[PDB]
């Protein structure tokens, strides 16, 4: 348990919509509401990245 | 053989209903 | 909506409950409490 | 014989298993 | 011996004769 | 008797109060804005729900050793 | 569960309606 | 004793909780738990 | 009008003869509640145990007890 | 005073405020 | 008109998307819909 | 006149008849114990005691007295596996045909008792006017209570004079009944521990004795006397009521969640089991070893005995039927016949592939197979469509190890798909299905049924208890309030 | 209290509850029918 | 007491503190009732606060997040957690109440403090009514929504996996209880549950039909088009017209009440005998007892395709129901189904 | 004739008793 106080009056962190994310030797951005997902929907995936709802919206790369 | 336990059940629920309507005990006012 | 009904429930079962807590006594334990009640009658049949 | 292959084992088939409610502090 | 679950229970029997010792201090001091 | 008809039309009672209903007011906003309920109640703060070793929702999967397991999890 | 089923069902008429229509016809022979 | 009216009294109170009641409404627009 | 006199219920008359007697203000209900307290909590020990929300060095509280 | 009016009403209404203070902190945390 | 859609609603710092209990319901809701006139749909939004 | 809900007021106060009826609802509940033994004696079948166990047939009496020791037969068989040679007296029909004659003689003794209720017995000397000494009435009965269970726990389930009780292995296996005996340590506390019947029930009598001993002897306060209305006979109805709904509740949390007074020999597996995959784990773990000493998966699979695959089968929890799913559950399923074997699914590259087993909720779950480390490999596609996980294109192969198919590998996909799903509900098993004209939906075990029936009669009996305290307590104020 | 049981009670049941009770079976068959066929 | 000397005591002394006219009445109930529903009330107020569900459920349930009253809520603990009491001093939490906030501990603290606050306040009704002297029929009337939340709240998660499958308290998770027991449990099909549902709109409309008809067949006692003016605290005549209300229901429904008595007793009795079949039926689905299937109409629609009706049609919802809802509802089966395997109609 | 001659037989015990009940009910109500 840390002490720190709360967000208030100091504006916002992140309203893009976007994070960047950093992997084996590929930097791209990342949809900020997307969840990663640990189903390698191929042999060779590195990163995969679906929406919350449904897993037709996904993103992945392959090796 | 289904349909005629049913048929018999529905209307005999509404035999009831009919002699509960034309059929009470008739209030006395005293 | 839901709210009504649960209430109207509520309610029913309150009220219900209220006047049966509060019925006056005319008769005995050998007959059913509604036999106190005569259709027509003036009297208030219980204790609001 | 271990430990460790019998949770790898069962973890595919039921995750409810004991031993997976059991002492998997360094899982 | 004395497992620190059996420790915690009877401190927990404690604390509960603590809450009803309260409770009459509450019905005695009006 | 006070049947509550001179007890919150008084102005003994409206003095004493307006310290304490805004008194109280404050102290719940600080309890907010210190961070005090994230603190004492358990909720992680808004940027700190997935850390860099899990990006998911968290388990507990255990019972006995739920408080160390859930101590790890958590946001320290 | 074809057969069972009626004659269950056609118990649980008979009886019920059976007890109940003793004590409605001992109430009204007492005028 | 009575110094304040009653009516007064529901109506600022009535007032804060309005204000109150506009101002939740308001915040679920605007920072945390707001779709944005 | 006096009952069926019976040689085996003048034999149970004695164990219900003294019906409606007392002992005057509270007597052993403070005993009675040290009573109630004390099953509250082994009813509670066995229930934790049950619950295995208490554990013991001895109980395994599980089916490998049969074992 | 004092009463057990007096307490039963604070116990609903001093965490309530508190409570209302609490929540319009949070209405306007960003973040 | 419908009810409320507090779909995403709560997001973090960092943009992710929390589930929610209306989350759930919207879960079992699409669940609800597809399986809904299976056949009777031709076109993915469901405006008729 | 009386109302229909009055009727059985007319016994409160007449003891002669209140002991007529006690003895006549006594004499339907054992002729029902009679008649329900002959019923399932008759629709019984002891030929395959470890394929269509006796939890299979819906018999409910027959654990009861099976767990106290009574497993010969008249019939020439023990339902543990044996023949009967002397069976005794006291078979299944000999229990039977006790509690019928026991119920003729209580319907007997409930007559003499309906005729002559004017006892003057029940005739308080001081007054003449009738009564009961309810504080003495409670103490001679916690007396006899007592004495009654020191002598079940100490003579019967201890096998000094009695057979003992059933026992049987954590993973039922085998199963006997046998003397146990008691356990004064915690490990007595330990509900799976058949120890704790004797022991418990010992101190429990003792003390039965000893508070017997107290209520005959100390009389009930005045203050008491009046506060908890101890001369009603409507106030020791109601406290006995609560203590029976509260025995209700302890008896189906007892079954439900599996006791050593609930074999699941008698009373099948539960839920939890299947849950928490205990059947599973004693299965693979009785394959690690002996693989770890060679002899490898295309043997030893025969070594798993053919009752943890079958406890090993989601038709077997109690937790998977329905309300109005009536009778045995081999009229659900059919009766198994014999264990096919461990099917193992492989992939085309060389990983394994498991098929995930039923959760107890879904009636419908999908066909999976994951692999080792927890990603989904292959299933059997809802859409097939745009997809690449289907069998046909993965390239799934199923084996199987030390069942009624031993070595065989198929790898057409049809037959892959149903081994996948049967695979899906645990074990996969043979049913013959046309011998009791199967529907094929699953079933609920006596245990399943007899926390039912047990929790809501608890929880009507709480309604009563609440209802009859009510009557107590407001005794005065039943026809209504005093007016004034 | 003498020869004859002095808690002799009469019972009684006006049309009213026999056409409750009726309306009370028959609904219950209407109701589970369908389920005890199944 | 009772013609006796009968010297006073504590008790005696306490019992007449506790019993007597207040601005409200404490009794001994009050020794159970007060603190347990006051914790009870407070506990679910701060859960929906403050106190976090990420760790439970994976959700959001408080205000500090986001969630406004419809959507917050006290969670029930993990799967994991089973059948556990949570107690803050028990083996989950050890003592630490920050940790036994997000371990769910919380749902627990709130349901075995609700249980007790509910049987204070039946208690209380019980009590209340002996020392007014009137019957007890407020008590017997409570019995039922006592009855409901303990098949609900203790005795279906009892049966189940544990206290991870009863209600959280909170709007939108009780909302998510409701659509688990279609898709799962079809607990629309259930007739125990439609006996509960006639029950309880049976009740609201003899509420209802009993308000209109009580409000619209008054006497005059006028002299004023007000007509609650019209109604004195203390006499001895009827407020509205019995032998009206009585002929116009008759004309109108064929039958109609003609004893008060019954009628408040018939307005006690619908929804007492309705939320005990609802019970009675929870409980019955505690052990996966469903009235899912009818086994007729479920193998004639498996060897017809012809066959399809409005049940079929909802078997078919509850299979999407289940199968759209398991991966996110239930994360300690780890259920990672793809995409690929789900249940789907045609677009949509 | 198994369950089809067991409704039969249990219909002929049940609807004669249950008229004979009624009737003699009936008498014995009055006097
Ligand atoms: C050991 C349990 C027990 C006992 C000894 C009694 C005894 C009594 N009850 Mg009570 N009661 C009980 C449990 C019990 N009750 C339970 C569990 C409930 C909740 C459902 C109630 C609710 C209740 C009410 C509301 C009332 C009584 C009343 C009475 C008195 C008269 C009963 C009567 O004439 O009805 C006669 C019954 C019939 C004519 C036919 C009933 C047929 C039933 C409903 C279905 C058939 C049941 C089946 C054949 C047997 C299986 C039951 C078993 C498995 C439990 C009597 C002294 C009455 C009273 O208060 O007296 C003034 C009354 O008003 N009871
Ligand atoms: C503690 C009570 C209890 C319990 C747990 C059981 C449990 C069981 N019994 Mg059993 N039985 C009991 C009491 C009990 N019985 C009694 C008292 C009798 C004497 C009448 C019987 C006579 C009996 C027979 C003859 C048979 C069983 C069988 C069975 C087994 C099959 C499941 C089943 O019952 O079908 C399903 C149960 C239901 C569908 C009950 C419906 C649920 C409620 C009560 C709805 C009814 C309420 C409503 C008002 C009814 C209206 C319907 C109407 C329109 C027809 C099961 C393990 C069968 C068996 O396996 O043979 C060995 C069998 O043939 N029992
Ligand atoms: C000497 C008489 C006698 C004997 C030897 C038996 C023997 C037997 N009966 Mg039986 N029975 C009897 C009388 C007898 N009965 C009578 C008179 C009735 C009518 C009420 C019945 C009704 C009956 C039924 C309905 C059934 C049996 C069954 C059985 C068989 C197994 C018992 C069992 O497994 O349940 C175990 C017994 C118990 C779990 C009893 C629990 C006792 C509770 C805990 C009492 C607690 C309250 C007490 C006041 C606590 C005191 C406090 C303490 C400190 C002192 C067994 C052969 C069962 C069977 O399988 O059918 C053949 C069956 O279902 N009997
Ligand atoms: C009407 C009063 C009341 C009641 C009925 C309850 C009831 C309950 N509380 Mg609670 N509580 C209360 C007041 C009450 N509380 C108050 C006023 C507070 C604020 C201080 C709390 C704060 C609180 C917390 C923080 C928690 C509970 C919890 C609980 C639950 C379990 C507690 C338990 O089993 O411990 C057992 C208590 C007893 C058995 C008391 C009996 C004590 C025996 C008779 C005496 C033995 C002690 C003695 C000193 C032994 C040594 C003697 C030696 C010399 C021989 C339970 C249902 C827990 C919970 O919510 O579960 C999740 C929990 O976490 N309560
Ligand atoms: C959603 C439905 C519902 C609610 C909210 C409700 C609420 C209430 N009914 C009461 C009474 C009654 N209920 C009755 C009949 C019925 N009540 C019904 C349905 C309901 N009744 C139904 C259907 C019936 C018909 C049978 C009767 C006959 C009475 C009364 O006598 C009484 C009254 O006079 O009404 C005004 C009061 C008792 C509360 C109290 O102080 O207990 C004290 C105990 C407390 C506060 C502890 C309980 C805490 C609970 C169990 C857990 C905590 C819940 C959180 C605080 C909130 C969670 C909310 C989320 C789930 C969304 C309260 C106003
Ligand atoms: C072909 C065919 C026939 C098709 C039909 C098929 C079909 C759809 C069948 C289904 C029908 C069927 C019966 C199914 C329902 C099954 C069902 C769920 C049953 C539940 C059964 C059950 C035991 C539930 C327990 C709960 C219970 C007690 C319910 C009772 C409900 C009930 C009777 C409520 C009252 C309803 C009602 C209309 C009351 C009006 C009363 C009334 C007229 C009061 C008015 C009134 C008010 C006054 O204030 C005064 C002063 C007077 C004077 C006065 O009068
Ligand atoms: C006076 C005493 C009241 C007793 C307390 C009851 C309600 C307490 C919770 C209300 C609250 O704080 O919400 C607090 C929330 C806060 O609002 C939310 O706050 C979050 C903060 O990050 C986010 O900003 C959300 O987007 C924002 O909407 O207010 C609302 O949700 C708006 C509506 C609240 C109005 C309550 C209506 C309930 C009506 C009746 C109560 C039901 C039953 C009563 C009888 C039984
Ligand atoms: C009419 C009243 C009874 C209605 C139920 C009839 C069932 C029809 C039926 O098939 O029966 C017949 C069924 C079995 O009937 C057949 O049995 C065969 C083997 O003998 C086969 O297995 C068949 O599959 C099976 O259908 O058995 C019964 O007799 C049901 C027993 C009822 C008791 C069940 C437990 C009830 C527990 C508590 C009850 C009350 C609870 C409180 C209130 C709620
Ligand atoms: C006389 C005599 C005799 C004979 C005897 C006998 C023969 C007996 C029997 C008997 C019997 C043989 C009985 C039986 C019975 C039964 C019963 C008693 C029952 C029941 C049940 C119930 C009660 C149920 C209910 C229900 C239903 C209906 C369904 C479900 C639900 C319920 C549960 C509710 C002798 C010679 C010995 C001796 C001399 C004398
Ligand atoms: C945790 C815990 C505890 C407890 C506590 C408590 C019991 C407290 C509390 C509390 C409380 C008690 C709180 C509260 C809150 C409240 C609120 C928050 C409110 C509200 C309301 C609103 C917001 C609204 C209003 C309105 C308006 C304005 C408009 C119209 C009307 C209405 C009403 C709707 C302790 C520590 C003991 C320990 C254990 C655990
Ligand atoms: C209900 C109630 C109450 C009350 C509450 C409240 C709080 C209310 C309010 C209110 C308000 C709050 C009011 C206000 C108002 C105002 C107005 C109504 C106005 C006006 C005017 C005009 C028309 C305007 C115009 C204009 C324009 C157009 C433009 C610019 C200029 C000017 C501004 C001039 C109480 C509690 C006491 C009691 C109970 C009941
Ligand atoms: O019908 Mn029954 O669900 Ca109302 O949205 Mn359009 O239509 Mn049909 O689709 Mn979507
Ligand atoms: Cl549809
Ligand atoms: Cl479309
Ligand atoms: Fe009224
Ligand atoms: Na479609």
């Amino acid at each position: 348990a840390y002490g720190e106080g709360a967000n208030v009056f100091g504006r916002v962190t992140n309203k893009s919509g976007f994070v960047p994310y950093a992997g084996d030797s590929f930097a791209l951005l990342l949809p900020s509401k997307w969840n990663p997902s640990d189903e390698k929907e191929v042999d060779s995936i590195v990163l995969r990245y679906a929406d919350n709802f449904d897993a037709v919206n996904n993103v992945y790369v392959i090796a | 053989m289904e349909a005629l336990v049913y048929t018999f059940l529905l209307i005999g629920t509404l035999g009831i209903i009919f002699f509960s309507i034309f059929f009470r005990e008739p209030p006395r006012i005293a | 909506g839901v709210a009504g009904v649960f209430g109207g429930s509520l309610f029913s079962a309150m009220h219900g409950s209220l006047v049966t807590s509060s019925l006056i006594r005319e008769t005995t334990e050998n007959e059913s409490a509604n036999a106190g009640y005569k259709f027509g009658q003036e009297e208030e049949t219980y204790n609001i | 014989q271990r430990v460790r292959t019998v949770l790898d084992m069962d973890d595919p088939a039921k995750e409810e298993t004991v031993k997976e409610l059991r002492k998997d502090i360094n899982n | 011996s004395v497992t620190p679950s059996l420790k915690n229970f009877l401190l927990s029997l404690v604390a509960g004769a603590v809450v009803l010792a309260a409770i009459a201090g509450a019905v005695t001091a009006v | 008797e006070r049947p509550f008809s001179d007890i919150l039309t008084s102005i003994r009672y409206w003095v004493i109060h307006s310290i304490t209903v805004p008194s109280l007011f404050i102290a719940g906003w600080l309890f907010v804005s210190t961070g005090l309920a994230y603190d004492v109640f358990g909720s992680p703060r808004p940027n700190e729900y997935f850390t860099e070793d899990r990006q998911d929702a968290p388990l507990i999967t255990d019972r006995f050793n739920a408080l160390e397991q859930v101590k790890k999890l958590s946001a320290q | 569960v074809n057969i069972l089923g009626l004659t269950a069902t056609a118990l649980f008429i008979i009886i019920p309606t059976s007890f109940l229509l003793i004590l409605y016809v001992k109430t009204a022979a007492s005028e | 004793i009575g110094r304040i009216p009653l009516w007064l009294v529901g109506t600022v109170v009535g007032l804060l909780a309005i204000g109150l009641l506009a101002i939740f409404f308001y915040g679920s627009y605007v920072g945390l738990g707001s779709s944005l | 009008e006096p009952g069926i006199v019976t040689p085996l219920g003048t034999l149970l008359r004695p164990l219900n003869s003294e019906a409606g007697k007392v002992l005057p203000g509270w007597g052993t209900t403070v005993l009675m509640a040290v009573a109630i307290l004390l099953f509250a909590v082994f009813l509670l020990i066995i229930l934790e145990i049950y619950n295995s929300s208490l554990i013991l060095d001895g109980v395994t509280n599980s089916w490998e007890s049969l074992a | 005073i004092f009463t057990v009016r007096w307490l039963a009403i604070h116990a609903i209404a001093v965490p309530t405020i508190f409570f209302l203070g609490a929540i319009t902190a949070m209405q306007f945390i960003q973040r | 008109l419908n009810g409320f859609n507090f779909n995403q609603s709560v997001v973090d710092s960092n943009g992710r998307v929390l589930n929610t209990w209306a989350d759930i319901i919207n879960r079992a809701n699409l669940g609800m819909e597809v399986m809904h006139e299976r056949n009777a749909h031709n076109f993915p939004l469901d405006l008729a | 006149g009386l109302p229909w809900y009055r009727v059985h007021t007319v016994v409160i106060n007449d003891p002669g008849r209140l002991i007529s009826v006690h003895l006549m609802h006594t004499a339907l509940v054992a002729g029902w114990a009679g008649a329900m033994t002959l019923f399932e004696i008759a629709v019984f079948d002891p030929s395959d005691p470890v394929l269509n166990p006796m939890w299979r047939q819906g018999m409910f009496v027959l654990p009861f007295l099976t767990r106290l020791g009574v497993t010969q037969s008249w019939g020439g068989w023990t339902i543990s596996g044996e023949t009967s040679s002397n069976p005794g007296i006291w078979s299944y029909e000999g229990a039977a045909a006790s509690h019928i004659v026991l119920s003729g003689l209580l319907f007997l003794a409930s007559v003499w008792h309906w005729v002559y209720w004017d006892l003057e017995l029940f005739r308080d000397p001081r007054t003449g006017k009738t009564a009961l000494d309810l504080p003495k009435i409670f103490g001679i009965h916690l007396f006899l209570a007592g004495l009654l269970c020191f002598g079940f726990g100490a003579f019967h389930v201890t096998g000094v004079f009695g057979p003992g009780i059933w026992v049987s292995d954590p993973y039922g296996l085998t199963g006997s009944v046998q003397p146990v005996a008691p356990s004064w340590g915690a490990e007595g506390f330990d509900p799976y521990n058949p120890g704790g019947v004797p022991a418990h029930h010992i101190a429990a009598g003792i003390l039965g004795v000893l508070a017997g001993l107290f209520h005959l002897c100390v009389r009930p306060s005045i203050r008491l006397y009046f506060g908890l209305s101890m001369g009603s006979i409507e106030s020791v109805l109601s406290s006995s009521i609560a203590a029976v709904f509260w025995a209700a509740f302890v008896v189906a949390g007892t079954m439900w969640y599996g006791s050593a007074a609930t074999p699941i020999e008698l009373f099948g597996p539960t839920r939890y089991q299947w849950d928490q995959g205990f059947f599973q784990q004693e299965i693979q773990k009785r394959v690690a070893q002996s693989t770890s000493e060679g002899l490898s998966v295309s043997e030893a699979w025969a070594k798993i005995p053919e009752k943890l695959a079958f406890y090993d089968y989601i038709g077997n929890n109690p937790a998977k039927g329905g309300l109005f799913r009536t009778g045995a559950m081999n009229s659900g399923d059919g009766i198994a016949v014999g264990w096919l074997g461990h099917a193992s699914f492989k992939d085309q590259e060389g990983r394994e592939l498991f098929v995930r087993r039923m959760p107890t909720f879904f009636e419908t779950f999908p066909v999976v197979l994951i692999d080792k480390d927890g990603v989904v490999r292959a299933d059997v596609p809802f859409r097939k469509a745009e997809s690449k996980y289907s069998i046909e294109q993965v390239g799934v192969s199923v084996t199987f190890y030390g069942g009624e198919l031993n070595g065989l590998t198929f790898t057409d996909p049809s037959t892959v798909k149903k081994y996948a799903r049967k695979a899906q509900l645990g074990e996969i098993f043979e049913f013959d299905r046309s011998t009791l004209q199967s529907d094929g939906v699953f079933r609920s075990s006596p245990r399943g049924w007899f926390t039912f029936g047990h929790l809501s009669f608890a929880l009507l009996f709480f309604f009563g208890h609440i209802w009859h305290g009510s009557r107590t307590i407001f005794r005065d104020v039943f026809a209504g309030i005093d007016e004034d | 209290m003498a020869r004859p049981n002095p808690n002799k009670q009469v019972v009684e049941l006006n049309r009213s509850s026999l056409y409750w009770g009726l309306l009370l079976i028959f609904v219950l068959a209407v109701l589970f029918s369908s389920y005890i066929f199944n | 007491i009772g013609t006796y000397q009968e010297k006073r005591t504590w008790f005696d002394d306490a019992d007449d503190w506790l019993r007597q006219d207040r601005f409200v009445f404490v009794g001994w109930s009050g020794l159970l009732l007060l603190p347990c529903a006051y914790f009870a009330v407070g506990g679910w107020l701060t859960g929906c606060t403050f106190v976090t569900s990420w760790y439970t459920h994976g959700l959001a349930s408080s205000y500090i997040e986001g969630c406004n009253f419809l959507t917050a809520a006290v969670s029930t603990p993990a799967n994991s957690l089973g059948h556990s009491l949570l107690f803050v001093w028990g083996p989950e939490a050890q003592g630490d109440l920050t940790r036994w906030f997000q371990l769910g501990g919380l749902w627990a603290f709130v349901a075995l403090h609700g249980a007790f606050g509910l049987i204070g306040f039946m208690l209380r009704q019980f009590e209340i009514a002996r020392s007014v002297n009137l019957r007890p029929y407020n008590a017997i009337a409570f019995s039922a929504p006592i009855a409901v939340f303990v098949s609900v709240f203790l005795i279906y998660p009892l049966g189940q996996s544990g206290w991870f499958f009863a209600p959280s308290f909170g709007v939108a998770s009780i909302f998510r209880f409701i659509l688990f027991f279609q898709g799962f449990h079809n607990w629309t099909l259930n007739p125990f549950h439609m006996m509960g549902v006639a029950g309880v709109l049976g009740a609201a409309l003899l509420c209802a039909i009993h308000g209109a008809t009580v409000e619209n067949t008054l006497f005059e006692d006028g002299d004023g088009a007000n007509t609650f003016r019209a109604f004195n605290p203390t006499q001895a005549e009827e407020t509205y017209s019995m032998v009206t209300a009585n002929r116009f229901w008759s004309q109108i429904f064929g039958v109609a009440f003609s004893n008060k008595r019954w009628l408040h007793f018939f307005m006690l009795f619908v929804p007492v005998t309705g939320l005990w079949m609802s019970a009675l039926g929870v409980v019955g689905l505690a052990l996966n007892l469903r009235a899912y299937d009818f086994v007729s109409q479920e193998i004639r629609a498996a060897e017809d395709p012809e066959f399809e009706t409005f049940y079929t049609k909802n078997i078919l919802l509850n299979e999407g129901i289940r199968a759209w809802m398991a991966a996110q509802d239930q994360p300690h089966e780890k259920l990672t189904l793809p995409e690929e395997v789900l249940p789907r109609g045609n677009a949509l």
